[PDB]
């Protein structure tokens, strides 16, 4: 559904498959996106749905669950 | 004055979002390479750091 | 910050080399003194196989 | 500047709130100094007879 938007993209965004990525994960060490690599990703997510998310609530997207929880 | 620097906010914005256009279109790219030059390229022969 | 720029490529340059070196070695570095008994080894691996 | 503009836009308002009452009392003012000034015409008058 329109969380094919976030799998999707992130994989686009670190390399990895649509199924890599594991809930229980997090970005910053168990995904291999650095420090740039997590700032792209969260900018390409506003980017993507065409919305705003301001430094304080972007820090809070270092789980792979996150990105749809915001989200949805 | 400050409806003027609204305006200004919104010029702002649209530059914003070309650059936003900008980096993801990059990051495309740099992954396709990425997974190419795992061909013991990157290990030290292009990485020159220095 | 300024001194740290400007210390860090020749420590980059450095480390390179170093790694290249020890790499091609079957042994792994980690101080100058290790370098010198590295050194002695070598020496004695010499005398033998002339 | 996006929450700043936000901000001073608030307080903007505020202060031009302010001076809506203060502009409504100077009618009210004009009002009262108006018959003031018949008042004291009508004093001067009043002297005279």
């Amino acid at each position: 559904t329109i969380e094919e938007r976030v799998k999707k993209i992130i994989g686009e965004q670190l390399g990895v498959k649509q199924e890599e990525v594991t809930n229980n994960a997090s970005f910053v060490e168990d995904l291999g996106a650095d420090s740039l690599d997590t700032v792209e990703l969260v900018m390409a997510l506003e980017e993507e749905f065409d919305t705003e998310i301001p430094d304080e609530e972007a820090e809070k997207i270092t789980t792979v669950q996150a990105a749809i929880d915001y989200i949805n | 004055e400050m409806e003027n620097v609204q305006k200004k906010l919104r010029k702002l914005e649209r530059d914003y979002y070309q650059i936003r256009e900008q980096v993801v279109s990059a990051k495309a790219g740099w992954c396709a390479v990425m997974r190419m030059v795992k061909d013991n390229g990157v290990e030290r022969r292009l990485h020159r750091r220095e | 910050i300024q001194s740290l720029t400007a210390r860090a490529p020749v420590w980059l340059a450095a480390q390179d080399t170093l790694n290249q070196l020890c790499e091609q070695s079957g042994e792994t570095l980690a101080s100058s003194n290790d370098v010198t008994e590295y050194m002695q080894q070598l020496l004695e691996r010499e005398r033998e196989a002339t | 500047s996006h929450k700043q503009l936000a901000t001073e836009q608030y307080r903007h308002v505020e202060m031009a709130r302010e001076l809506a009452e203060q502009s409504g009392a100077s009618s009210d003012l004009e009002t009262d100094h108006q018959a003031a000034s018949d008042h004291l015409n009508l004093v001067q008058t009043a002297m005279r007879q």
